[PDB]
């Protein structure tokens, strides 16, 4: 039988300053017992000075990070070059997760 | 026949252009943005005297921080409304914030051109759409069902509009107060109204960043003509 | 005349009018020029206002970091336009990392225009676009009509009296082609150009609006006081 | 399916397929609606033209939409058992969605939306329909009465009337009805019904029937006699 | 939900069902009507799968109401009892059947006489003199059918529902939190406040 | 594309009429005559093979076509109109009723089912009526034998004999002057012989008029034994020789 | 395109009148007589077949009476072939009723389902309306005997005694002259062809050129029968009647 | 009358106007050729040069179909677009299905379906070219021309647009002076003339020459246009015959 | 005047646009002729290139439906191959379904069928041409079935279709007066064709060179095309006597 789900290891962390933010992640990607990179980045520059990382099934955690990069791109578009704010980034990436509720993207994502 | 879509030899579709004489015919609505606030005024146009005039919502709350006046076939304005409102909640429900004045008039607009043989024909009514924002401030927008959309300092539209715009040309400057716009759109419907303006038949609004959006009183609209009528005896 | 009912139906001398009476929707419209050198591509925009309390109608729209159009008579038509080319410069990006080719980007709105006026019930488009960028192959300047024709040029100009800035240009073809790394100097023939479809108005800081793409540079627009610099 | 624009805007700005439905509106049977303090009361036409008919079975003018909202109209009959249909669907649907029932405005708001969607659909014309919907909303004593028309427009009235030689009647009451004291027994109500259908009618026979709906879902429907009742009194104290 | 009973007698129907309602481990609630007014002298009570049984009762109830109104006319038993039943039977071979079996307990204006319909989940239609769902039956047949008369007062009807009841509560594991009792009769519905 | 004609293309005019089933009915008065009778043992359907070129093999063109083993039909107007009805009525005998009751529809029904069909292109989308009036003979048990005429409007009738298309008219009269309720198949033939004659111009043989009846059962057409309940088709098409048999004595 | 075609079949004249339904009237007014008395006792439907021929097979015959269920019957005017289309739907109707409530169908819901199919082709569709007239007699333990009528507008009233087709203005003169609320059937039966013998365009009214119909509670004690007439018993009841 | 008012409308007689006036518009467009060679074919077309503000050599005209076929029309441009793109489909599902790529006479067909298709309803209209098109496949060279009718023949040479009889008189000869066949350098050069000698039905305008080709042994049987030498080569051939 | 323009009746009960779309059918002025032997069914037509450009194997106008069953047209080129298309189409798919190859009279009813219904429904137009299948028929044997715009089909002994068709089926008609069979009784078939091409220059008064014909033949099992050199062998044994 066909699992469209993996595994691809790693680690992140989001801590939150008084004045600044840091979004770290390890660069090691894996299956089972092997290494596929030594460095992966993991942790991306979204724009609008908001970092991201969805972390777990990395073809998922690619595809989110990629819409959600996409998203910003449309807010611009459609509400005339406006910033978006980290807690509407927030919510717009519930959206995106809760879209395939009954076949998750297999992610933990922080931002 | 002829097609819904069809061009005329100047340049213009059919349809859009004679929706326009149907707005003309519709009752006045004027607008005037201040760095205080945005008013909305209309006149009502009871057909009758025995129909109740309150009953006659020609002026309407999209959102908190979004009125909307409306002029001609009103009936048409509904499932804009209806629009307009499911646009500022759904934008709120996916961004968690307040929609842009601009962005909810450009979505309205998006409608206007959806006719052929979607609608049978264009919306037989305009729009204004005023609103408060972060980023922009107090805005005014002329919604049209060609889909274009202007923004005013101040507009009046309806069958009084060319002559209560000529006035608002002369009356409107940049440092005007809240309170010396709403005497200034009472003072320019009570101009171009067939009938002797008054609380019952003309209504005001006004949109504000502290209070949101508000439908005046038939009483604090009486107030405001009587201090109108005082201060044009003064001189 | 018996034959502008529709877009469904030739005239005796193989003509469209519904597609020429698009056309006319066009010279209608507020001038716009385009213009380009070797690393630069530039829009120049004569924006109309409907009075003295209304604001200037906007037409420029940004598409992509590397490329955007200037309009030039139905706004709305420019919008479903310009949202088409948004979306398949974003197709190109997202399904194979590629920034799309300007070149490919009007064969694509030639065809999307030409659909309109082969079928029966719809309507062809009434606007004008100015497409500027630039790609892989340097930069690029378009001008799109709704009858589906899509031209690459050096220069242009679309709108009410465009004949003016459009002669200018053909004049001036050697000069601004070579400017290079500068450009100031290129808005400048811009904006000179523009200048020879004005009558009556001048261009004031509310009434003109320029856009930019060049090698290093992303496609941005310029209002307000930013294009004071210039008048 | 067919898609055809039937209704369109003329040179002029008019749309005529709904300027058309008025006609037949004009044409259809008079109807009127009078609000006293605590009831409302729906009058309406019946020709005489039709003898031989079957009173107990014949379609009747006035219809509950629910036990506590009744609807009449003026013009094509065929066409306002279809608005009728609608808006009993949507009052049962409101019940089991706000498990509460519908407002006066509420029904009037969805039958009224109803007719301008048929004014900007492809394929459809309009209802040759206006309609006087009366009633009042749950747990409130207020009475309530509006109008619609094919355009969709509605509004709230003191009293109204539709149909043929409608100008007339408006014309009656609107010197008879004073807002500051509106009928304020149900006698008093209908009496001033009965005496605006007199000013149109002819007979005062089988040619005028009467609804009067109060609060808290008491509607009834009077009589033959019980009207007839009424036709006597008016003329009794007009020959003077 | 558990327990529901009745019992056509002389004049009139007596609808008895339980109060409580179980999620699992805890009893949220009991004081719960399990049961809709369909008509003036139509009323039907109701158990099976959570959800399901309130969203098909208030259905039904719409769709009555509908008719009702439509025709100005209340449909006899008979005729509600059927509609109820076809919809049960086109809700067996769906997606997602109702899982909910319905007593409908009426009196019929134009024949004097009450009736009461048994109607399973399947559509499973039967006239009877009582009836019951699920366990109940077991319990209380065997005094029904040892006590009833077609001749019963309606003061006889609540005091062999009493005894069914006890029965119920001395044998059954579940603790069903008592009934709430109706009668239906030409008068319409009633609720006898204290049982 | 797409079929963009979805409104009606018959309509009422001011004076009542719909044009285009009068018109269709005027196509019917031009096309050639045909006729059919009814005896107390069978049913006879006659019409004249109108050849187009006398190069043309005038035995592949069936103006008389069977429906069902007991029920057959003629017409006259539209040939292809008539073809393509006959293909629909075919398919509808199966569709409608004998996958459903496991035996053939009784005539009435069978001419019901074309009778809506004509009756549809009256009213649907993009389609004008058929251009043909048929006549429709057939056998079933409870029934018997009956004739059924059917117009471009879909309205049909039982006749004992008559007659449609060219000298209708005519050919009807001479039909009131020799029918009764007491002929048998034989002496109906004869007259349905003697009424074609009359609107025939040309050759007159078992070559240029083809004719069919529904009669007793055919077990010798039936194509197997064994079934005793089975016992073949009323209808039969006659044979050019047997036409020119009744012709001598005629 | 295909606009140019298009006859626009569901409009409203200036005077705020349906073009169609208008000219279907038109139609339906050069149909034969047909005739609706309703009794205490009964239901009298009584119809003439249009100039009919000696040739024409009438005992198998059928254009005018039509049966929907045991309980109710309709009276035809127009055009046959459009009235089939619905007397179809009709049947299904009460038979899908039947099914569902387990009680025979209310004559006025019958009627209500059929008029509102005939209006929809007013409103909507672009398709021309069914050129019929229909005058229904029926029988319910609700109203008990019923007559209603309804025309291609979908618009349908009830009635003690009624007609369409040709000659409606002279049959309704005759009918509300001669016409009692204490009336019985057989009392009905002769109004119905008297009114028809005086109405017809015809030179005389024979019983070839008639199609008659019962609905009486003259069944065995509590229920209702349905007699379409034969033939030869058209033939007696005018012999009787004292018109032949 | 009214005949020539709707698309498929058959005239009193049998004539299909809204094709002829299509016609009108190929007839009013730039001049385009096709010339069928011994191994191959090659596709000219005149391009007018409107202004000096038009990029030389950008706005490119012909068109390639698969990677073996060259299409080349007059008349409303957008409309070839149109009919290329289909053709485009065409070609990759018959490769799809079949392996092989789509043989030229398969394809003319697959074109001639198509634009006939626009003659036979009053909801579209027709095609506003005449298109020029060919190349190698299996059984060797093709040149076809389809008109706004779907009609199509294979061709030894075509000829369409304002300059056509021009044209045509021209590849007339060639095909009287070489019964045994033209080499696809010779056809190239031949080309580059007959687009200068038929630029003068549009004289008025200075234009730019196209050329591209199929050969078996030039291209390899692909589809190339004609760059730098070998194009300026047959520019010079050209403005040398014309003086 | 609309009646005219599509297809619904006129007040005499006629079919405008399926009349011209008969006179559609003779604009490209050629005239074709098919018969039939003991063995094989012949047709011919005339062929002309107009124009020295044109590659003249390219222009034909008969179509090899199936293996057994062929078509010649008259009627425009582009209304030819679209009954063509759909002609194999049809009888490709036959054989699918029913395991047994098209007749060619069921491939013509089906064809007929198919014009009938452009007669009937408005927003198709009639194909302007006519339709003339052949084939060797395994039960019927020799057989030549012709379609028109009107949905019109039958069997013929012989027939010609063109401008000049009413000379041709005269001349047909007279020498199966004389021969009283519905048939040429010839063995071969090369010698049938040499009696169409024959009865063709008679009856038109024109000779024919090996480029001015087109000559399709169906025999048992296979339909096939002549070429221009088998064309001109025939010519050849014709002027020789
Ligand atoms: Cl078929
Ligand atoms: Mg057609």
């Amino acid at each position: 039988q066909f699992n469209p789900y993996g595994d691809n290891g790693g680690t992140i962390l989001g801590i939150a300053g008084e004045d600044f933010a840091v979004l770290a992640g390890d660069t090691r990607n894996i299956t089972d017992y092997s290494i596929n990179s030594r460095y992966e980045p993991k942790v991306f520059d979204c724009g609008d000075n908001i970092v991201m990382s969805a972390n777990g099934f990395a073809a998922d955690g690619d595809a989110l990070v990629k819409r959600f990069k996409n998203s910003v791109k449309w807010y611009h578009f459609d509400h005339n070059d406006k910033k978006l704010s980290i807690n509407s980034a927030a919510r717009n990436i519930q959206h995106l997760l809760y879209g395939k509720r009954f076949f998750p993207y297999y992610v933990h994502t922080i931002i | 026949d002829r097609g819904v879509s069809t061009f005329s030899p100047e340049g213009r579709l059919f349809q859009v252009e004679y929706s326009l004489e149907a707005i003309k015919l519709g009752s006045t609505a004027i607008g005037i943005a201040t760095k205080e606030g945005v008013v909305l005024g209309v006149e009502k146009r009871a057909t009758s005297p025995l129909l109740e005039s309150d009953s006659i919502e020609k002026i309407v709350e999209i959102d908190r921080h979004i009125g909307c006046a409306m002029s001609g076939l009103t009936a048409d304005a509904r499932s804009m409304i209806e629009h307009a409102r499911t646009a500022a909640v759904t934008h709120n429900l996916y961004y968690d914030e307040d929609i842009n004045v601009e962005s909810l008039t450009q979505s309205v607009c998006d409608l206007a051109l959806r006719f052929g043989e979607l609608m049978s024909r264009p919306f037989g009514v305009a729009l204004l759409i005023a609103g408060h924002d972060a980023d922009d401030g107090y805005q005014l927008f002329h919604a049209e069902p060609s889909g274009t959309f202007y923004r005013y300092n101040a507009k009046a539209i309806g069958s009084g509009s060319e002559g209560a715009q000529a006035e608002l040309l002369n009356e409107w400057h940049s440092s005007l107060t809240l309170k010396e716009a709403e005497l200034l759109v009472l003072k320019i419907l009570k101009q171009v109204m067939e009938e002797k303006l008054d609380e019952n038949n003309a209504q005001l609004s006004c949109i504000t960043k502290q209070d949101g959006f508000k439908i005046y009183d038939n009483e604090k609209t009486a107030e405001l003509i009587k201090e109108l009528k005082e201060k044009e005896a003064a001189e | 005349n018996n034959y502008d009912g529709d877009t469904v139906t030739f005239s005796p001398t193989g003509r469209l009018f519904q597609v020429e009476y698009a056309l006319e929707a066009i010279k209608q419209g507020s001038v716009t020029v385009g213009l380009r050198s070797n690393t630069h591509a530039v829009l120049v925009a004569l924006k109309r206002n409907a009075d003295e309390l209304s604001s200037y109608q906007k037409k420029i729209i940004k598409c992509d970091e590397h490329m955007g159009l200037s309009l030039a008579g139905l706004a709305p038509d420019a919008r479903v336009l310009s949202n088409y080319l948004r979306q398949q410069c974003n197709y190109s990006s997202l399904v194979f990392n590629r920034k799309l080719a300007v070149e490919r980007a009007g064969h694509l709105l030639c065809d999307k225009a030409q659909k309109n006026t082969q079928s029966y019930g719809g309507r062809p488009y009434g606007v004008g676009l100015l497409i500027i960028g630039y790609d892989k192959s340097g930069a690029h300047l378009l001008e799109f009509q709704p009858s589906g024709n899509v031209t690459e040029l050096y220069g242009t100009a679309i709108g009410a009296r465009s004949q003016g800035a459009k002669t200018y240009l053909e004049r001036t073809l050697d000069t601004f082609i070579k400017i290079d790394g500068n450009p100031d100097e290129l808005i400048k023939a811009g904006v000179e150009a523009i200048s020879q479809s004005l009558r009556d108005e001048s261009l004031t800081v509310d009434n003109l609006s320029i856009a930019i793409v060049g090698k290093d540079t992303p496609f941005t627009i310029y209002d307000g006081e930013a294009v004071a610099k210039y008048i | 399916g067919y898609d055809r624009a039937l209704s369109i805007f003329s040179p002029d700005g008019h749309i005529f397929q709904v300027e058309y439905a008025l006609e037949a509106v004009k044409r259809g049977t008079c109807a009127v609606g009078v609000k006293g303090k605590n009831c409302v009361v729906l009058g309406c036409e019946r020709r005489s033209t039709l003898k031989l008919q079957d009173t107990r079975i014949t379609p009747s003018k006035v219809s509950k939409i629910d036990s506590h909202v009744v609807l009449s109209f003026s013009g094509l009959n065929a066409d306002s058992r279809i608005l009728i249909e609608k808006a009993r669907v949507e009052a049962q649907s409101h019940r089991l969605t706000l498990e509460d029932p519908v407002t006066v405005e509420y029904l009037t708001r969805y039958v009224a939306g109803v007719q301008q969607r048929y004014t900007q659909s492809g394929g459809v014309r309009p209802f040759g329909v206006s309609t006087l919907i009366a009633g009042f909303d749950p747990r409130d004593d207020e009475p309530k009465l509006y109008q619609t028309e094919p355009s969709g427009i509605y509004s709230s009235w003191s009293a109204q009337t539709i149909g043929r030689n409608s100008k007339t009647v408006r014309e009656f009451l609107e010197k008879n009805y004073d807002r500051k004291e509106p009928p304020a027994t149900v006698e008093e109500c209908v009496k001033l019904t009965v005496r605006s259908l007199l000013e149109v009618v002819q007979t005062g026979a089988k040619n005028i029937e009467i609804t009067v709906v109060k609060p808290d879902s008491d509607i009834v429907a009077l009589s033959s006699e019980e009207i007839n009742q009424y036709v006597t009194q008016i003329e009794q104290e007009k020959q003077e | 939900m558990d327990i529901i009973l009745g019992i056509r007698v002389q004049d009139s129907v007596i609808l008895a069902s339980s109060k409580a309602v179980t999620r699992g481990i805890s009893v949220l609630k009991d004081s719960d009507d399990k049961t809709r007014q369909l008509s003036p002298h139509t009323l039907m009570s109701f158990a099976g799968e959570a959800g399901d049984t309130v969203q098909f009762a208030e259905y039904i109830q719409a769709n009555i109401q509908l008719y009702s109104i439509r025709e100005d006319y209340e449909l006899s038993p008979q005729a509600v009892s059927s509609f109820v039943r076809q919809e049960l039977a086109k809700s067996i071979r769906s997606r997602r059947p109702y899982q909910v079996n319905v007593l409908i307990g009426g009196y019929d204006k134009k024949k004097n006489k009450p009736e009461l319909y048994q109607i399973d989940y399947l559509g499973t239609k039967v006239e009877l003199p009582y009836g019951a769902h699920g366990y109940s039956g077991f319990y209380t047949f065997s005094l029904l059918d040892h006590h009833y008369r077609p001749d019963m007062t309606t003061e006889e009807g609540l005091d062999l529902l009493k005894l069914c009841v006890q029965e119920l509560e001395k044998r059954m594991p579940m603790d069903f939190k008592g009934v709430i009792v109706k009668i239906v009769d030409k008068d319409g519905i009633r609720q006898v406040d204290d049982f | 594309m797409t079929d963009r004609y979805s409104f009606s293309l018959t309509t009422f005019s001011p004076s009542g009429k719909l044009g285009q089933i009068d018109y269709a009915l005027t196509a019917v008065k031009q096309g050639v005559t045909s006729l059919g009778i009814k005896a107390t043992n069978g049913v006879v359907i006659a019409t004249e093979k109108k050849s187009s070129s006398p190069l043309a093999m005038s035995e592949t063109l069936s103006k008389v076509s069977l429906l069902t083993p007991d029920i057959g039909a003629v017409y006259s107007g539209m040939g292809p109109d008539y073809r393509v009805l006959v293909d629909k009525s075919r398919k509808v005998a199966h569709t409608s009723y004998k996958r459903i009751y496991g035996e053939y529809p009784p005539t009435k029904l069978l001419v019901s089912e074309v009778a809506k069909i004509m009756q549809e292109a009256t009213q649907s989308g993009g389609v004008r009526p058929f251009g043909v009036s048929l006549l429709i003979a057939g056998h079933d048990e409870f029934n018997g034998f009956s004739l059924y005429q059917v117009d471009p409007s879909g309205s049909y009738f039982p006749w004992k004999a008559t007659a449609i298309g060219k000298g209708s008219v005519a050919a009807k009269t001479f039909l009131e002057k020799r029918w009764n309720d007491e002929l048998e198949l034989e002496d109906a033939i004869h007259i349905a012989l003697l009424t074609l004659k009359e609107s025939v111009e040309g050759e007159f043989n078992g070559d240029t008029i083809e004719l069919a009846i529904i009669g007793d059962e055919n077990p010798d057409l039936l194509g197997y034994t064994g079934i005793p309940t089975d016992k073949g088709p009323r209808f039969r098409k006659l044979t050019s020789q047997e036409i020119n048999d009744r012709l001598e004595a005629l | 395109g295909s606009r140019r075609y298009d006859s626009r079949t569901t409009i409203f004249s200036p005077e705020g009148r349906l073009y169609q339904v208008e000219y279907a009237l038109e139609s339906i007014s050069h149909a034969g007589t047909a005739i609706g008395i309703m009794a205490s006792d009964g239901i009298v439907l009584a119809a003439e077949r249009k100039v009919t021929s000696t040739l024409l097979e009438q005992d198998t015959s059928t254009e005018k009476l039509y049966k929907l269920n045991d309980k109710i019957a309709v009276a035809v005017a127009g055009l046959t072939a459009d009235a089939e289309i619905l007397i179809n739907t009709a049947r299904i109707h009460a038979q899908n009723y039947l099914k569902t409530y387990n009680e025979d169908i209310p004559v006025e819901i019958l009627v209500r389902r059929l008029s509102d199919i005939k209006q929809g082709y007013t409103q909507h569709g672009g398709l021309r309306p069914f050129g019929v007239s229909f005058i229904y007699a029926g029988y319910d333990d609700r109203y008990g005997y019923q007559l209603y009528t309804s025309n291609p507008s979908g618009n349908y009233t009830g009635w003690k005694a009624i007609s369409v087709g040709a000659n409606t203005s002279a049959a309704q003169t005759l009918l509300q002259m001669d016409y009692k609320d204490d009336m019985k059937v057989d009392d009905a039966i002769e109004l119905a062809l008297k009114t028809l013998s005086k109405t017809t365009d015809s030179s005389a009214l024979t019983y070839d050129r008639l199609e008659f119909a019962t609905i009486r509670k003259g069944a065995n004690d509590g229920e209702v029968y349905q007699k379409i007439f034969k033939p030869q018993e058209i033939k007696d009841i005018l012999v009787k009647t004292g018109i032949t | 009358t009214g005949y020539d008012l709707s698309n498929s409308v058959f005239s009193p007689d049998g004539r299909n106007f809204q094709v002829e006036y299509a016609v009108k518009a190929v007839e009013n467009g730039t001049t385009s050729i096709g010339i069928k060679c011994n191994d191959g074919v090659v596709f000219a077309v005149e391009k007018l040069i409107t202004s000096k503000l038009l990029v030389p050599q950008k706005n490119v005209k012909i068109q390639v179909v698969d990677r073996h076929i060259g299409c080349v029309y007059s008349g409303l441009i957008p409309d070839g677009r149109h009919l290329v793109n289909r053709g485009r489909e065409e070609a990759a599902s018959f490769k799809k299905l079949y392996k092989t790529p789509i043989p030229i006479p398969a394809f003319a067909d697959r074109l001639g379906q198509y634009v006939q298709a626009h003659t036979l309803y009053n909801s579209v209209r027709p095609f506003g070219v005449s298109t020029i098109f060919g190349g190698v496949d299996k059984n060797g060279a093709h040149l076809y021309m389809l008109e706004p009718s779907g009609s199509y023949w294979g061709y030894k040479g075509a000829a369409t647009g304002k300059g056509r009889q021009s044209a045509k008189a021209e590849l007339e000869k060639l095909v009287d002076h070489h019964p045994e066949g033209l080499s696809a350098r010779e056809a190239v050069k031949q080309a580059a003339k007959i687009i200068y000698l038929a630029h003068e039905d549009n004289k008025e305008k200075d234009f730019e020459l196209e050329i591209s080709w199929c050969s078996l042994s030039e291209t390899n049987g692909l589809h190339k246009f004609v760059k730098g030498d070998l194009l300026q080569e047959a520019i010079d051939f050209a403005q040398k015959e014309i003086n | 005047g609309y009646d005219r323009h599509i297809t619904i009746f006129s007040p005499e009960g006629r079919l405008y646009q399926v009349e011209y779309a008969f006179k559609a059918t003779n604009q490209t002025n050629i005239n074709s002729l098919a018969v039939r032997g003991k063995d094989c069914t012949v047709v011919i037509s005339q062929k002309k290139v107009p124009d020295k450009l044109l590659d003249p194997t390219t222009v034909s106008y008969i179509f090899c439906i199936s293996r057994t069953i062929g078509m010649v047209v008259n009627g425009p080129i582009p209304d030819a191959r679209n009954a063509a298309l759909r002609a194999k189409a049809e009888a490709a798919e036959f054989r699918y379904k029913y395991g047994y190859d098209m007749p060619c009279d069921v491939l013509a009813k089906r064809m007929a069928n198919l014009s009938q219904i452009y007669t009937q429904r408005a927003y198709m137009r009639p194909l302007g041409v006519i339709l003339t299948f052949v084939s060797v028929d395994e039960e019927l044997g020799p057989s030549i079935y012709k379609t028109d715009p009107a949905g019109y089909y039958v069997g013929y002994k012989a027939t010609a279709t063109g401008p000049k068709q009413q000379e041709i089926t005269t001349n047909l008609e007279n020498h199966f007066k004389k021969s009283k069979i519905d048939h040429i009784n010839e063995e071969s078939w090369e010698k049938v064709v040499e009696f169409a091409i024959t009865h063709m220059i008679d009856a038109l008064g024109t000779e024919f060179s090996k480029n001015d014909l087109e000559v399709g033949v169906a025999t048992k099992d296979k339909f096939f095309t002549l070429s221009a050199e088998n064309i001109e062998e025939r010519l050849v044994a014709i002027a020789e006597q």
